[PDB]
Protein backbone atom coordinates (compact mmCIF):
# COMPACT_ATOMS: atom_id res chain seq x y z
CA UNK A 1 0.00 0.00 0.00
CA UNK A 2 1.06 3.81 -0.99
CA UNK A 3 1.86 6.43 1.66
CA UNK A 4 3.24 9.96 1.27
CA UNK A 5 4.68 11.13 4.20
CA UNK A 6 5.11 14.80 4.57
CA UNK A 7 7.44 16.51 7.85
CA UNK A 8 8.46 20.28 8.59
CA UNK A 9 9.00 22.60 10.94
CA UNK A 10 5.58 23.75 12.06
CA UNK A 11 6.75 27.44 12.44
CA UNK A 12 8.94 29.93 10.03
CA UNK A 13 9.95 33.35 10.95
CA UNK A 14 9.60 36.19 8.16
CA UNK A 15 11.96 36.52 5.43
CA UNK A 16 13.30 32.87 6.50
CA UNK A 17 13.53 29.21 4.39
CA UNK A 18 11.20 26.47 4.22
CA UNK A 19 12.77 23.00 3.94
CA UNK A 20 10.05 19.82 3.74
CA UNK A 21 10.88 16.33 2.98
CA UNK A 22 7.86 13.83 1.88
CA UNK A 23 8.92 10.49 2.57
CA UNK A 24 7.75 7.89 -0.06
CA UNK A 25 6.60 3.86 0.12
CA UNK A 26 4.87 1.72 -2.47
CA UNK A 27 6.16 3.05 -5.41
CA UNK A 28 9.75 4.27 -6.77
CA UNK A 29 10.10 8.02 -6.62
CA UNK A 30 12.49 6.82 -9.62
CA UNK A 31 9.55 5.73 -11.40
CA UNK A 32 6.60 8.59 -10.62
CA UNK A 33 6.15 12.09 -10.71
CA UNK A 34 5.65 13.91 -6.81
CA UNK A 35 3.99 17.40 -6.62
CA UNK A 36 3.83 19.93 -4.13
CA UNK A 37 0.49 21.39 -3.32
CA UNK A 38 -0.21 24.04 -0.14
CA UNK A 39 -3.76 25.51 1.45
CA UNK A 40 -4.03 28.49 3.12
CA UNK A 41 -6.55 28.26 6.05
CA UNK A 42 -9.82 28.50 5.07
CA UNK A 43 -8.45 28.76 1.18
CA UNK A 44 -8.53 26.10 -1.43
CA UNK A 45 -5.17 24.41 -3.08
CA UNK A 46 -2.49 26.06 -4.69
CA UNK A 47 0.05 23.80 -6.35
CA UNK A 48 3.82 24.81 -6.58
CA UNK A 49 5.53 22.05 -8.50
CA UNK A 50 6.41 18.68 -9.76
CA UNK A 51 9.57 16.79 -9.81
CA UNK A 52 9.38 14.08 -12.41
CA UNK A 53 11.09 10.74 -12.44
CA UNK A 54 13.75 11.48 -14.33
CA UNK A 55 14.48 14.95 -12.58
CA UNK A 56 12.73 17.68 -14.83
CA UNK A 57 10.90 19.94 -12.61
CA UNK A 58 8.76 22.41 -13.67
CA UNK A 59 7.08 25.10 -11.12
CA UNK A 60 4.07 27.35 -10.58
CA UNK A 61 5.29 30.72 -12.18
CA UNK A 62 3.81 32.91 -9.11
CA UNK A 63 6.60 31.43 -7.03
CA UNK A 64 9.23 32.44 -9.26
CA UNK A 65 12.49 32.28 -8.00
CA UNK A 66 10.98 31.37 -5.13
CA UNK A 67 11.25 27.61 -5.08
CA UNK A 68 13.29 24.28 -5.36
CA UNK A 69 12.07 20.83 -5.26
CA UNK A 70 14.81 17.91 -5.53
CA UNK A 71 15.20 14.75 -4.55
CA UNK A 72 17.36 11.49 -3.32
CA UNK A 73 15.92 8.12 -5.14
CA UNK A 74 17.93 6.34 -2.82
CA UNK A 75 16.02 7.39 0.45
CA UNK A 76 12.40 7.80 -1.55
CA UNK A 77 12.18 11.44 0.15
CA UNK A 78 10.87 14.15 -2.22
CA UNK A 79 12.21 18.12 -1.13
CA UNK A 80 10.46 21.67 -0.99
CA UNK A 81 12.73 24.63 -0.25
CA UNK A 82 11.09 27.88 -0.66
CA UNK A 83 12.49 31.01 0.65
CA UNK A 84 11.44 34.45 1.78
CA UNK A 85 8.48 33.67 3.66
CA UNK A 86 6.10 35.89 4.46
CA UNK A 87 2.86 35.77 6.50
CA UNK A 88 0.86 34.76 3.60
CA UNK A 89 2.89 31.12 3.06
CA UNK A 90 1.36 30.36 6.37
CA UNK A 91 -0.37 26.81 5.21
CA UNK A 92 -1.00 23.32 5.27
CA UNK A 93 1.81 21.70 2.43
CA UNK A 94 1.25 18.44 1.13
CA UNK A 95 3.10 16.61 -1.46
CA UNK A 96 0.77 14.22 -3.75
CA UNK A 97 1.17 11.64 -6.32
CA UNK A 98 -0.22 10.10 -9.07
CA UNK A 99 -0.26 5.70 -9.04
CA UNK A 100 -2.18 5.03 -12.19
CA UNK A 101 -3.61 6.27 -15.79
CA UNK A 102 -5.98 8.98 -14.31
CA UNK A 103 -5.10 12.02 -16.53
CA UNK A 104 -3.97 14.95 -14.48
CA UNK A 105 -5.62 13.80 -10.91
CA UNK A 106 -3.02 13.16 -8.07
CA UNK A 107 -5.01 9.70 -6.44
CA UNK A 108 -2.31 9.67 -3.59
CA UNK A 109 -1.85 12.36 -0.93
CA UNK A 110 -0.27 12.99 2.29
CA UNK A 111 -1.53 13.88 5.48
CA UNK A 112 0.14 17.56 5.32
CA UNK A 113 2.12 19.59 7.29
CA UNK A 114 1.00 22.40 8.76
CA UNK A 115 3.29 26.17 8.34
CA UNK A 116 2.96 29.13 10.35
CA UNK A 117 5.16 32.54 9.47
CA UNK A 118 5.50 34.31 12.31
CA UNK A 119 7.89 36.12 14.72
CA UNK A 120 6.27 34.50 17.78
CA UNK A 121 7.94 31.64 19.65
CA UNK A 122 6.72 27.91 19.75
CA UNK A 123 4.73 27.09 22.83
CA UNK A 124 3.29 23.79 24.28
CA UNK A 125 -0.32 23.99 25.65
CA UNK A 126 -1.93 23.14 28.98
CA UNK A 127 -4.45 20.71 29.11
CA UNK A 128 -6.86 20.93 32.11
CA UNK A 129 -9.32 17.88 33.02
CA UNK A 130 -13.12 19.44 32.57
CA UNK A 131 -14.92 16.81 35.41
CA UNK A 132 -18.55 17.48 36.26
CA UNK A 133 -18.92 19.74 39.42
CA UNK A 134 -20.25 18.10 42.22
CA UNK A 135 -24.15 13.99 39.18
CA UNK A 136 -27.33 11.94 37.95
CA UNK A 137 -28.23 11.27 34.54
CA UNK A 138 -28.12 8.61 32.03
CA UNK A 139 -24.69 9.82 30.74
CA UNK A 140 -21.84 11.99 31.76
CA UNK A 141 -19.85 14.52 29.67
CA UNK A 142 -16.24 14.77 30.22
CA UNK A 143 -13.74 16.54 28.69
CA UNK A 144 -10.24 18.03 27.88
CA UNK A 145 -9.81 22.30 27.77
CA UNK A 146 -6.57 22.69 25.88
CA UNK A 147 -5.18 26.46 26.08
CA UNK A 148 -1.98 28.27 25.39
CA UNK A 149 -0.64 27.14 22.76
CA UNK A 150 0.96 28.43 19.73
CA UNK A 151 1.25 27.37 16.64
CA UNK A 152 -1.81 25.56 15.20
CA UNK A 153 -2.27 22.73 15.28
CA UNK A 154 -3.32 20.37 18.41
CA UNK A 155 -4.91 17.41 17.91
CA UNK A 156 -7.21 15.54 20.66
CA UNK A 157 -7.90 11.81 21.09
CA UNK A 158 -10.09 9.97 23.71
CA UNK A 159 -8.45 6.74 24.82
CA UNK A 160 -5.83 6.83 22.67
CA UNK A 161 -8.51 6.84 19.94
CA UNK A 162 -10.38 4.00 20.87
CA UNK A 163 -13.24 6.27 22.02
CA UNK A 164 -14.31 8.03 19.29
CA UNK A 165 -18.53 8.34 19.12
CA UNK A 166 -19.34 11.29 20.85
CA UNK A 167 -16.57 13.28 20.87
CA UNK A 168 -16.64 16.82 19.99
CA UNK A 169 -13.59 18.95 19.45
CA UNK A 170 -14.67 22.22 18.90
CA UNK A 171 -12.92 24.72 16.84
CA UNK A 172 -9.57 26.20 18.24
CA UNK A 173 -9.80 30.37 19.01
CA UNK A 174 -6.76 33.11 19.34
CA UNK A 175 -6.47 35.22 21.77
CA UNK A 176 -3.46 37.69 23.01
CA UNK A 177 -1.43 35.72 20.25
CA UNK A 178 -1.84 32.17 21.75
CA UNK A 179 -4.87 29.38 20.83
CA UNK A 180 -6.77 27.43 22.90
CA UNK A 181 -9.70 24.60 22.65
CA UNK A 182 -11.66 21.77 24.29
CA UNK A 183 -12.94 18.34 23.40
CA UNK A 184 -15.83 16.57 25.04
CA UNK A 185 -16.86 13.51 25.06
CA UNK A 186 -20.24 11.62 26.07
CA UNK A 187 -20.63 8.59 27.89
CA UNK A 188 -22.77 6.30 29.71
CA UNK A 189 -22.80 7.36 33.63
CA UNK A 190 -21.99 3.99 34.74
CA UNK A 191 -18.92 3.40 32.76
CA UNK A 192 -17.01 6.46 34.37
CA UNK A 193 -15.75 6.33 37.20
CA UNK A 194 -15.74 2.71 36.86
CA UNK A 195 -13.69 2.76 33.59
CA UNK A 196 -10.52 4.91 33.06
CA UNK A 197 -11.17 8.07 30.29
CA UNK A 198 -7.87 9.96 29.28
CA UNK A 199 -7.89 12.60 26.85
CA UNK A 200 -4.19 12.41 24.70
CA UNK A 201 -3.27 16.00 23.76
CA UNK A 202 -0.27 16.38 20.66
CA UNK A 203 1.43 19.53 19.62
CA UNK A 204 3.82 18.24 16.83
CA UNK A 205 5.58 21.90 17.02
CA UNK A 206 6.55 21.89 20.73
CA UNK A 207 6.78 17.67 20.34
CA UNK A 208 4.02 17.34 22.70
CA UNK A 209 2.11 14.30 23.62
CA UNK A 210 0.33 14.61 26.50
CA UNK A 211 -2.02 12.41 28.75
CA UNK A 212 -4.84 13.58 31.40
CA UNK A 213 -7.16 10.99 33.01
CA UNK A 214 -10.29 13.05 34.19
CA UNK A 215 -10.88 11.71 38.16
CA UNK A 216 -14.13 11.85 39.91
CA UNK A 217 -14.12 15.26 42.22
CA UNK B 1 -3.25 29.51 -16.21
CA UNK B 2 -6.80 27.75 -17.29
CA UNK B 3 -9.69 29.63 -15.08
CA UNK B 4 -12.18 26.55 -13.90
CA UNK B 5 -15.15 28.58 -12.37
CA UNK B 6 -17.27 26.35 -9.90
CA UNK B 7 -20.37 26.98 -8.75
CA UNK B 8 -22.19 27.41 -6.40
CA UNK B 9 -19.71 28.08 -3.49
CA UNK B 10 -21.98 26.74 -0.55
CA UNK B 11 -24.78 23.64 -0.85
CA UNK B 12 -27.19 23.55 2.19
CA UNK B 13 -29.25 20.40 1.31
CA UNK B 14 -31.43 17.80 3.17
CA UNK B 15 -29.92 14.14 3.47
CA UNK B 16 -31.17 11.97 0.74
CA UNK B 17 -31.70 15.00 -1.74
CA UNK B 18 -29.38 15.47 -4.92
CA UNK B 19 -26.61 17.70 -5.58
CA UNK B 20 -24.92 19.72 -8.62
CA UNK B 21 -21.85 21.31 -8.96
CA UNK B 22 -20.79 23.03 -12.25
CA UNK B 23 -17.10 24.03 -13.49
CA UNK B 24 -16.57 26.08 -16.40
CA UNK B 25 -13.20 26.26 -18.33
CA UNK B 26 -11.99 29.21 -19.62
CA UNK B 27 -10.61 26.60 -22.63
CA UNK B 28 -11.53 23.52 -24.39
CA UNK B 29 -10.18 20.43 -22.58
CA UNK B 30 -11.61 17.61 -23.43
CA UNK B 31 -12.34 15.23 -20.71
CA UNK B 32 -9.52 16.44 -19.18
CA UNK B 33 -11.28 17.85 -15.37
CA UNK B 34 -11.09 15.85 -11.96
CA UNK B 35 -13.04 15.31 -8.92
CA UNK B 36 -11.40 15.66 -5.44
CA UNK B 37 -13.49 15.65 -2.34
CA UNK B 38 -12.01 17.21 0.94
CA UNK B 39 -13.46 16.38 4.35
CA UNK B 40 -12.69 18.79 7.72
CA UNK B 41 -8.91 18.23 8.64
CA UNK B 42 -8.50 15.72 6.02
CA UNK B 43 -6.48 15.53 2.89
CA UNK B 44 -8.07 15.69 -0.82
CA UNK B 45 -9.55 12.94 -2.02
CA UNK B 46 -10.14 11.35 -5.57
CA UNK B 47 -13.63 10.87 -6.63
CA UNK B 48 -13.76 11.60 -10.50
CA UNK B 49 -10.91 11.09 -12.63
CA UNK B 50 -11.30 12.21 -17.06
CA UNK B 51 -14.61 13.81 -16.69
CA UNK B 52 -16.81 10.93 -15.75
CA UNK B 53 -14.79 7.59 -14.42
CA UNK B 54 -15.17 6.82 -10.36
CA UNK B 55 -12.01 6.07 -8.89
CA UNK B 56 -11.64 2.81 -6.94
CA UNK B 57 -13.69 2.70 -3.68
CA UNK B 58 -15.80 5.66 -4.63
CA UNK B 59 -19.81 5.12 -4.16
CA UNK B 60 -22.19 4.60 -6.88
CA UNK B 61 -23.91 7.69 -5.86
CA UNK B 62 -20.79 10.41 -6.92
CA UNK B 63 -20.87 10.61 -10.84
CA UNK B 64 -19.33 13.59 -13.20
CA UNK B 65 -20.01 14.52 -16.86
CA UNK B 66 -19.05 16.88 -19.79
CA UNK B 67 -16.56 17.34 -22.25
CA UNK B 68 -14.91 20.68 -23.43
CA UNK B 69 -16.23 23.11 -21.09
CA UNK B 70 -19.20 22.57 -18.95
CA UNK B 71 -17.84 19.99 -16.42
CA UNK B 72 -20.87 18.42 -13.81
CA UNK B 73 -20.46 16.73 -11.00
CA UNK B 74 -23.29 14.94 -8.83
CA UNK B 75 -24.39 13.25 -5.56
CA UNK B 76 -27.69 11.43 -6.33
CA UNK B 77 -28.55 10.85 -2.99
CA UNK B 78 -26.62 13.12 -0.44
CA UNK B 79 -25.94 11.05 3.14
CA UNK B 80 -24.89 12.54 6.04
CA UNK B 81 -21.35 11.99 5.67
CA UNK B 82 -20.63 13.75 2.61
CA UNK B 83 -20.38 17.08 4.44
CA UNK B 84 -17.26 18.32 2.77
CA UNK B 85 -15.70 20.82 0.51
CA UNK B 86 -15.81 19.77 -3.08
CA UNK B 87 -13.43 20.86 -5.89
CA UNK B 88 -12.59 20.59 -9.52
CA UNK B 89 -9.19 20.72 -11.02
CA UNK B 90 -7.86 20.46 -14.74
CA UNK B 91 -4.52 20.42 -15.09
CA UNK B 92 -2.54 20.77 -12.14
CA UNK B 93 -2.22 24.15 -11.19
CA UNK B 94 -6.08 24.73 -12.60
CA UNK B 95 -8.82 24.56 -9.23
CA UNK B 96 -12.20 25.37 -8.72
CA UNK B 97 -13.02 27.63 -6.09
CA UNK B 98 -14.64 24.87 -4.02
CA UNK B 99 -17.87 24.48 -3.00
CA UNK B 100 -18.66 23.60 0.84
CA UNK B 101 -21.58 20.92 0.83
CA UNK B 102 -23.62 21.78 4.66
CA UNK B 103 -26.55 18.95 6.05
CA UNK B 104 -29.77 20.84 6.74
CA UNK B 105 -31.81 18.24 9.11
CA UNK B 106 -34.73 18.79 12.14
CA UNK B 107 -34.38 21.65 14.63
CA UNK B 108 -32.89 20.29 17.81
CA UNK B 109 -32.55 21.52 20.96
CA UNK B 110 -28.69 21.74 22.78
CA UNK B 111 -28.14 19.60 25.98
CA UNK B 112 -25.72 21.69 28.57
CA UNK B 113 -23.33 20.87 30.92
CA UNK B 114 -21.14 23.21 33.04
CA UNK B 115 -18.15 22.52 34.50
CA UNK B 116 -16.23 24.67 36.66
CA UNK B 117 -11.93 25.18 36.73
CA UNK B 118 -9.72 22.04 37.79
CA UNK B 119 -7.23 22.61 40.69
CA UNK B 120 -4.57 22.71 38.10
CA UNK B 121 -5.35 25.51 36.52
CA UNK B 122 -6.20 27.33 39.90
CA UNK B 123 -2.69 26.67 40.63
CA UNK B 124 -1.44 28.04 37.50
CA UNK B 125 -3.24 31.40 38.67
CA UNK B 126 -6.30 30.98 35.78
CA UNK B 127 -10.06 29.70 36.22
CA UNK B 128 -11.45 29.01 33.11
CA UNK B 129 -15.57 27.87 33.35
CA UNK B 130 -16.88 25.61 30.83
CA UNK B 131 -20.39 25.85 29.17
CA UNK B 132 -20.93 23.36 26.61
CA UNK B 133 -24.15 23.65 24.27
CA UNK B 134 -24.03 19.78 22.36
CA UNK B 135 -25.79 18.28 19.44
CA UNK B 136 -28.29 20.84 18.23
CA UNK B 137 -29.39 22.13 14.71
CA UNK B 138 -29.46 25.14 13.31
CA UNK B 139 -26.04 26.36 14.24
CA UNK B 140 -26.39 29.81 15.87
CA UNK B 141 -27.16 29.72 19.62
CA UNK B 142 -26.77 32.08 22.67
CA UNK B 143 -25.05 31.76 25.87
CA UNK B 144 -25.21 34.16 28.76
CA UNK B 145 -23.04 34.15 31.67
CA UNK B 146 -24.13 35.54 35.17
CA UNK B 147 -22.00 35.46 38.14
CA UNK B 148 -23.48 36.11 41.82
CA UNK B 149 -26.05 36.76 39.45
CA UNK B 150 -25.01 39.70 37.70
CA UNK B 151 -24.63 38.91 33.61
CA UNK B 152 -20.54 39.01 33.01
CA UNK B 153 -19.67 39.55 29.26
CA UNK B 154 -15.93 39.72 30.22
CA UNK B 155 -13.74 36.99 29.59
CA UNK B 156 -15.72 35.00 27.73
CA UNK B 157 -14.90 33.04 24.27
CA UNK B 158 -17.37 30.87 22.41
CA UNK B 159 -15.70 28.18 19.47
CA UNK B 160 -18.08 25.83 17.80
CA UNK B 161 -17.63 22.54 16.48
CA UNK B 162 -17.73 21.16 12.76
CA UNK B 163 -21.09 19.93 11.72
CA UNK B 164 -21.43 16.38 12.62
CA UNK B 165 -20.51 13.58 10.02
CA UNK B 166 -23.31 11.11 11.05
CA UNK B 167 -26.32 13.33 13.27
CA UNK B 168 -25.56 16.62 11.04
CA UNK B 169 -25.53 18.41 14.72
CA UNK B 170 -23.50 21.48 16.02
CA UNK B 171 -21.78 21.74 19.25
CA UNK B 172 -20.51 24.49 20.74
CA UNK B 173 -18.48 25.79 24.01
CA UNK B 174 -18.50 29.15 25.96
CA UNK B 175 -15.46 29.40 28.22
CA UNK B 176 -15.41 32.41 30.70
CA UNK B 177 -11.92 33.18 31.94
CA UNK B 178 -11.06 34.58 34.70
CA UNK B 179 -7.99 35.04 37.15
CA UNK B 180 -8.05 32.75 40.19
CA UNK B 181 -8.39 35.74 42.52
CA UNK B 182 -11.41 37.47 40.36
CA UNK B 183 -13.46 33.59 40.59
CA UNK B 184 -12.53 33.40 43.93
CA UNK B 185 -14.39 36.55 44.99
CA UNK B 186 -17.55 35.05 43.84
CA UNK B 187 -19.53 31.97 44.45
CA UNK B 188 -22.68 31.49 41.85
CA UNK B 189 -21.66 30.96 38.51
CA UNK B 190 -24.80 30.39 35.67
CA UNK B 191 -24.68 30.19 32.34
CA UNK B 192 -28.18 30.37 29.94
CA UNK B 193 -28.43 29.29 26.55
CA UNK B 194 -30.77 30.24 24.18
CA UNK B 195 -31.65 28.72 20.62
CA UNK B 196 -34.21 29.23 18.52
CA UNK B 197 -36.06 25.81 19.14
CA UNK B 198 -37.49 27.70 22.42
CA UNK B 199 -37.89 31.09 23.85
CA UNK B 200 -37.36 29.51 27.05
CA UNK B 201 -33.49 29.09 28.07
CA UNK B 202 -31.66 25.92 29.64
CA UNK B 203 -29.80 26.67 32.42
CA UNK B 204 -26.61 25.31 34.42
CA UNK B 205 -25.72 26.59 37.41
CA UNK B 206 -23.02 25.64 40.51
CA UNK B 207 -21.58 27.54 43.28
CA UNK B 208 -17.86 27.24 44.10
CA UNK B 209 -18.26 26.66 47.45
CA UNK B 210 -19.92 23.34 46.62
CA UNK B 211 -17.08 22.58 44.21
Amino acid sequence: QVQLKESGPGLVAPSQSLSITCTVSGFSVTNYGVHWVRQPPGKGLEWLGVIWAGGITNYNSAFMSRLSISKDNSKSQVFLKMNSLQIDDTAMYYCASRGGHYGYALDYWGQGTSVTVSSASTKGPSVYPLVPGCTSGSSVTLGCLVKGYFPEPVTVKWNYGALSSGVRTVSSVLQSGFYSLSSLVTVPSSTWPSQTVICNVAHPASKTELIKRIEPR
Amino acid sequence: SIVMTQTPKFLLVSAGDRVTITCKASQSVSNDVTWYQQKAGQSPKLLIYSASNRYSGVPDRFTGSGYGTAFTFTISTVQAEDLAVYFCQQDYSSFGGGTKLEIKRADAAPTVSIFPPSSEQLTSGGASVVCFLNNFYPKDINVKWKIDGSERQNGVLNSWTDQDSKDSTYSMSSTLTLTKDEYERHNSYTCEATHKTSTSPIVKSFNRNEC
